[PDB]
């Protein structure tokens, strides 16, 4: 109920105020760039699905006049070590994955090139397919995931907005007017 | 950061992700995906790639690690296609963004 109060909450009640027209800028961005992310998201899981499953046939298809301790044997024996690199990028206040294969680098001076010993076209071919795959099937997760993310931080924003708006300012605007009206009694 | 890459399917599907290094499993229950995929969450892993068949199963585990970064969980085909479900999780990821439920 003091001056000293009263600036230290006008100060609470700009910050608030100014913090929740730009918080729904934000939200804004968020949106914008959620649905940009969106159209990728559902362009490149439509691609992948297709050949995805039209890869693993072709495999099936390969494998079903093999002997199964060949097709074993085969498996067994690594045509490469993929693992990820993923690193952290803000989008605002949200963090995303970015994503990239990292290959077995000592073997730079010899790049992939499948062909198995007492194997045949077909069977090399659906393997093939599978590498063909990879770099898509990674940037479907990458996507995929940051729209994920993108979607529950615009969630966790909009519930702040509201906040903002309905609770945290008018109760700051009414604790402004309870300490102005007891200061102004005083004086008159 | 370094991650592995693990693979939840059938055999006859997911088999020649092994040739890649991806940590492929099998199961057929929701208790041995949902052990499976904890598993691998708690290995940190970056990505984990699943056929809609098994992911069909395990919707409560599924919907436990969207909101974390990694792991990173994607619904695949098998060769038998899929149950539109990563097609139906965009949509929700829509509303959920725009506040429609």
């Amino acid at each position: 109920p003091t001056r000293m109060e009263l600036t230290r909450l006008k100060k609470q009640l700009t910050t608030a105020t100014r913090g929740h027209k730009l918080l729904k800028d934000k939200q804004d961005e968020l949106m914008r760039q959620f649905i940009l992310l969106i159209r990728k998201n559902n362009e490149l899981r439509q691609a992948i699905e297709k050949e995805t499953q039209t890869a693993m046939k072709d495999f099936v298809l390969a494998k079903s006049t093999v002997e199964e301790a060949f097709i074993d044997e085969l498996l067994a024996l690594p045509a490469e070590n993929v693992s990820i690199s993923v690193v952290e990028k803000n989008i605002m206040s949200v963090k995303v994955p970015l994503m990239n294969f990292q290959y077995d680098e000592t073997l730079n001076e010899t790049p992939l090139e499948y062909g198995y010993l007492h194997s045949n076209a077909e069977l090399d071919r659906s393997i093939d397919g599978f590498t063909q795959l990879l770099p898509k099937l990674l940037k479907l997760a990458e996507v995929e995931k940051t729209c994920q993310l993108m979607a529950e931080e615009i969630e966790k924003t909009r519930r702040r907005v509201n906040a903002l708006e309905y609770m945290t300012i008018p109760q700051l605007e009414e604790t402004i007017y309870y300490i102005k009206m007891k200061l102004e009694e005083n004086e008159r | 950061m370094t991650y592995k890459i693990g693979v939840v399917g059938d055999k006859d599907s997911v088999s020649p992700f092994r040739l890649f290094g991806f940590d492929v499993q099998h199961g057929t229950t929701k208790t041995e995906i949902r052990k499976t995929i904890d598993e691998m969450a708690k290995n940190e892993y970056g990505v984990i790639y699943i056929t809609e068949q098994c992911a069909n199963l395990v919707p409560e585990t599924i919907e436990r690690y969207k909101g974390q970064l990694t792991p990173a969980i994607i619904l695949i085909p098998s060769h038998q296609g899929t149950l539109g479900i990563g097609l139906e999780e965009i949509q929700n990821s829509v509303e959920k963004a725009v506040g429609q439920n």
